[PDB]
């Protein structure tokens, strides 16, 4: 069902840009380990940071698992999933630490969390 | 066991990926380094022409860099890469500099050592040999300003009379596949040339005060030339070594894969034979 | 189709080999860059959406446009828009070219198509 | 036990990711080395002789030390020696740390464990 | 019987160090095939030379095999086996060729076998 004729053009375009940037980061983690990260170009350096935020932004705290970790649990609607990844991919939200995107639900919750961590 | 072959295949495939990644980045670095070394040729030629024609054309014979002096203390400059995986590039120059000093005097109080590259130092430290000057983590695209300090200091140690003679040990980019260790002396000046022509210069400054600036600039430029050739030979050595390593990894993956296929295919036809015998036994 | 397919196969062979080594942006020389851009542009011409068959006469004119270098200055992202626009331009006011290909099954005189195509390129990219 | 198990789990997972290409180490970035060094040391703590069960409070006390980096500074070969010496020190003087962990089973008293540990690492 | 409760501390420690150095050498024959031996670290370089000496010092000419080995035949006591492997593991014999450890019963023999070759 991942076709423009069954789901929105914005849904199809974001999901494509996500799979692409993740694959590009996978093609570079050998070079990032053997050679200094200071050897990567400006474009690739930003591509790595965005892939790093997106990789954890896919994480979500579940209600049935609240007892294990103590995290309340979240439900995210389709409009906010698309809007969240689009805002990261479009490079609007860059001056926010990677730790803020781990276990948060919607992207506004990640933005307040950055501040909760005093950053 | 099939599991030993399969785990060995996954490991060798990871090494093949690792070697190919380093070969292509080194290929990209070589294409630039070869052009960079060639781009400085007109500057290296122009500086050698002005310093030689100014010094040789009645520039005096008693000047400290041009005059003959008895030799007791000798300086050595060694060039090595800040990272390995370049085959015999580092082992050749480190072995030849060690064996050449060992053939005259091994004692650490007679000579003076200078090293460029972490691998070169690590070797001398494990060899129990001291060093006077050191420089590491240089960029793969070196600019004169990156080595201007060690270049000015090494020539300065000779100008101050602390060294009687100074030598350089480094590899040269003779061809895209074969490179060899070269030995040359930086000071004193011995590579004389004929007074064929003379360039324009100011009449007021004394010859000694001129030589004390222009001749060190030539030596510093020559250090940069040797470094440019070292970068070209390093990138070519890492590229050719990682090409051979990638080729070795592929024949090992091919041979292992045929053994994995034979071990698995041999086991499958036996299971089919047990089904036949088992069903016929009822 | 034979008069243009031979060029397509030779150009893609060259691209498919060097494309791997030339993965970086512009380190290769002009002699290989020309092959790379041609291969990329021909690869765009090979792309086609679902349930949308293209008739043989239109296939001949678009493949003829790529294999003779008329797309060599068009940006890679505009090749698909150029293909839809050029085919509608030829069908809406130059049906003589398409009817000749349909009945002769061979290209005799291509001169009309070269002149009619230059007129599209200068007026609507 | 859970609290200290967690940090051990992340350290080992990261070390397993890095060891696939740990073949070269003089070329690896210093940051990668931090991951390699920590992982080698956590592996050593897990090594144990046959018929030598360690009591849960002591397993907690040692995993806590490795995970918080207190065994990181000790040399890889010397870690096994340091483990026994530290456990004999904690039981022989100020045994209150081992007594509290048996009763409450929840830690939350680490300021003393840290300060009491610094007195051992000062000379042994 | 290979337990610290049934054999001496010196025997247990020497056997442990032998099995470990041979396993480390087995884990490197791929890396030595893909990359040049000049690319291995000093520690791995020594581990290869010691494992090479050990694998052939484990060889011995038997009395019942004089027709096949062309050598007299030897009997080695436990004390000289433990002393022998400990002396190689501790690096006292690094300046001795690998070929001197092949087909000799005891360590003193390996040293005169090195003398029989300038």
């Amino acid at each position: 069902i991942m076709d423009p004729r069954i789901v929105s053009e914005e849904h199809y375009e974001v999901a494509r840009r996500v799979r692409e940037i993740l694959q590009r980061y996978k093609d570079l983690q050998d070079i990032i380990a053997i050679l200094g990260m200071e050897e990567l170009s400006e474009e690739d350096k930003l591509i790595v940071q965005r892939a790093r935020k997106i990789q954890r932004f896919l994480s979500q705290p579940f209600h049935v698992a609240e007892h294990f970790t103590g995290r309340p649990g979240k439900y995210v609607p389709i409009e906010d999933t698309i809007r969240g990844f689009k805002e990261i991919l479009d490079g609007k939200l860059d001056d926010v630490p990677e730790q803020a995107f781990y276990m948060v639900g919607t992207i506004e919750e990640a933005v307040e969390k950055a501040k909760k961590m005093k950053k | 066991s099939l599991r030993d072959i399969k785990t060995r295949i996954n490991a060798t495939k990871k090494t093949s990926q690792i070697t190919k990644a380093m070969e292509m980045v080194s290929t990209s670095k070589l294409n630039r380094a070869e052009q960079n070394a060639k781009s400085f040729v007109p500057y290296m030629e122009k500086i050698q022409e002005v310093v030689a024609n100014v010094a040789l054309g009645a520039g005096g014979a008693s000047h400290p860099m041009l005059v003959s002096r008895p030799v007791k203390k000798t300086g050595y400059l060694v060039i090595t890469s800040d990272r390995g995986l370049a085959g015999a590039y580092n082992s050749n120059v480190l072995r030849l500099v060690y064996q050449t000093i060992q053939k005259r005097h091994a004692c650490p109080d007679e000579y003076a050592i200078i090293v460029i590259g972490r691998v070169g130092l690590s070797f001398f430290r494990k060899r129990n040999m001291p060093v006077i000057l050191d420089i590491t983590r240089l960029p793969d695209q070196p600019s004169f300003a990156d080595i201007k300090e060690i270049a000015r200091k090494t020539v300065g140690l000779f100008a101050d009379g602390t060294f009687d003679e100074l030598y350089m040990y480094y590899n040269h980019y003779v061809s895209a596949i074969q490179q060899e260790v070269t030995e040359r002396k930086l000071l004193p000046l011995t590579d004389l040339a004929e007074n064929k022509q003379r360039t324009v210069y100011e009449f007021e400054p004394s010859q000694e005060e001129c030589l004390d600036v222009l001749l060190p600039q030539y030596a510093e430029s020559l250090i940069y030339g040797a470094l440019l050739d070292a970068k070209a030979s390093e990138h070519a050595a890492r590229m050719t070594a990682m090409k051979n390593a990638t080729d070795n990894a592929n024949e090992l993956i091919r041979t292992l894969t045929l053994s994995y296929n034979r071990a698995r295919q041999a086991a499958i036809t036996q299971e089919i034979t047990e089904i036949v015998a088992g069903a016929n036994a009822l | 189709m034979k008069q243009v397919a031979g060029k397509l196969r030779l150009d893609l062979a060259q691209y498919r080999e060097l494309q791997a080594f030339a993965q970086f942006a512009s380190d290769l020389d002009e002699a290989t860059r020309a092959q790379l851009e041609r291969g990329q542009r021909m690869t765009e011409i090979l792309k086609q959406p679902q349930y949308s068959p293209m008739p043989v006469e239109k296939q001949v004119v678009i493949i003829y446009a790529g294999t003779n270098g008329y797309l060599d200055d068009i940006p890679v992202e505009k090749v698909k828009e150029f293909e839809d626009g050029f085919l509608e331009y030829i069908e809406s006011k130059h049906p003589d070219i398409l009817e000749e290909i349909r009945e002769k099954k061979a290209l005799d005189d291509e001169l009309e198509e070269k002149l009619k195509k230059a007129i599209k390129e200068f007026k609507a990219t």
